[PDB]
């Protein structure tokens, strides 16, 4: 009825660091 | 003190994430702030206004030596942007070269989905070229001023461990840390031998990627998909982001690699962590990636070789202590290939800006298990390298 593995909701968490030009 | 490699040997700290970030000081007196380290940007910035997730700003008012450039900056990032006022003020890294820059700093006045919540940080170290600096070329990067002003050699390294990180038993669960050897390059942070791509033209660090293998099987594109319209090494990146094309190519050979064709697209596009019990996590199910580097002969490239220690990312204080959870941190990109922290946390990265070319070397901190290990390995025949670079058509 459970078990592994298993997902959850979630993520983003980084860092995208300059725009072109 | 000296300022020799020793004392710079883990001089970064971070949150898995949030980027990694140096000390510097700036002003006179000196005040103490913490400084993302980005290698795909070129302005120095530090918040200077009150912000909610600022712990501390830089306040040009308490400088003896700050200089307003009377001149204003605004720099828009593919994540986060923010808009300051430029000037100029003395800047010194403590456990960096034992040097003081007069170099120029945007303060922060105001910004949108720039500084992250919680995160140690308050400005942010770009240590790419002068042609990506905002407003433009004509503002001189931190890095060429220190190396004009001083004798520190032209080059910098970068050692990002990730949870490879020595930490106390009480220390936060989600902390990294790495070093910036600033001047050089420091043998206890790798292992074998280092491996030369070069800088194709100084604006980002970019390079040219010429081949893809997954579990070691060739992702078979056209090499020049790999580097639509650039790929660049990138510390203020977290994840490996590939073009779409070569994204969905990649998510596809995964999946058969590991028989993971079940888990939900949620997952693959970011959206959904993967648990597993702590301490079952089937690393051997998940393929091997490999990106074939142009090396510095004619017709000759190496590969650098990542584990899924590197691209699937633990995520703390989503679960149970019971449970590991995981974040897929592949993901699609319209700019180009940016190797991030999934790339460099396999590897130690030197930036030879001197001979215009990138080092890597298998790094003694990568986290991995007792059957696999990031690799660096060449040399190997490879023709036709020059025409996996992206032109202007």
């Amino acid at each position: 009825g459970g078990g592994y593995p298993y997902f959850i909701p979630x993520g983003x968490g980084e860092v995208n660091x300059v725009a072109e030009x | 003190r000296r300022g020799s490699f020793v004392e710079m040997v883990d001089n970064l700290r971070g949150k898995s994430g949030q980027g990694y970030y140096v000390e510097m000081t700036v002003g006179s007196p000196p005040q103490t702030l913490n400084i993302l380290v980005d290698t795909g940007s070129s302005n120095f910035a530090v918040g200077a206004a009150p912000h909610p997730f600022l712990h501390r700003y830089y306040q040009r008012q308490l400088s003896s030596t700050y200089r307003d450039l009377r001149k204003g900056v605004y720099v828009p990032y593919t994540q986060g942007k923010w808009e300051g006022e430029l000037g100029t003020d003395l800047v010194s890294i403590p456990h960096g070269p034992n040097v003081t820059v007069r170099a120029n700093i945007a303060a922060i006045t105001e910004s949108d989905k720039f500084f992250i919540n919680g995160s140690n940080w308050e400005g942010i170290l770009g240590l790419a070229y002068a042609e990506i600096a905002r407003p433009d070329d004509s503002l001189e990067p931190f890095f060429d001023s220190l190396v004009k002003q001083t004798h520190v050699p032209n080059l910098f390294s970068l050692q990002l461990c990730g949870a490879g990180f020595p930490l106390n038993q009480s220390e936060v669960l989600a902390s990294v840390g790495g070093s910036m050897i600033i001047g050089g390059i420091d043998h206890s942070l790798y292992t074998g031998s280092l491996w030369y791509t070069p800088i194709r033209r100084e604006w980002y660090y970019e390079v040219i990627i010429v081949r893809v293998e997954i579990n070691g099987q060739d992702l078979k594109m056209d090499c020049k998909e790999y580097n639509y319209d650039k790929s660049i090494v990138d510390s203020g990146t977290t994840n490996l982001r590939l073009p779409k094309k070569v994204f969905e190519a990649a998510v596809k050979s995964i999946k058969a690699a590991s028989s993971t064709e079940k888990f939900p697209d949620g997952f693959w596009l970011g959206e959904q962590l993967v648990c597993w019990q702590a301490g079952t996590t089937p690393w051997n199910i998940f393929p091997v990636i490999s990106l074939y580097l142009m090396g510095e002969v004619t017709n000759q490239s190496f590969r650098i070789t990542i584990l899924p220690q590197q691209y699937l990312r633990p995520v703390e204080d989503v679960a149970t202590s019971q449970d590991d959870c995981y974040k897929f941190a592949i993901s699609q990109s319209s700019t180009g290939t940016v190797m991030g922290a999934v790339i460099m946390e396999g590897f130690y990265v030197v930036f030879d800006r001197a001979r215009k070319r990138i080092g890597f070397a298998v790094s003694a901190c990568h986290v991995h298990d007792e059957f696999r290990t990031a690799a660096v390995e060449g040399p190997f025949v490879t023709l036709d390298m020059e025409d996996c670079g992206y032109n202007i058509p």
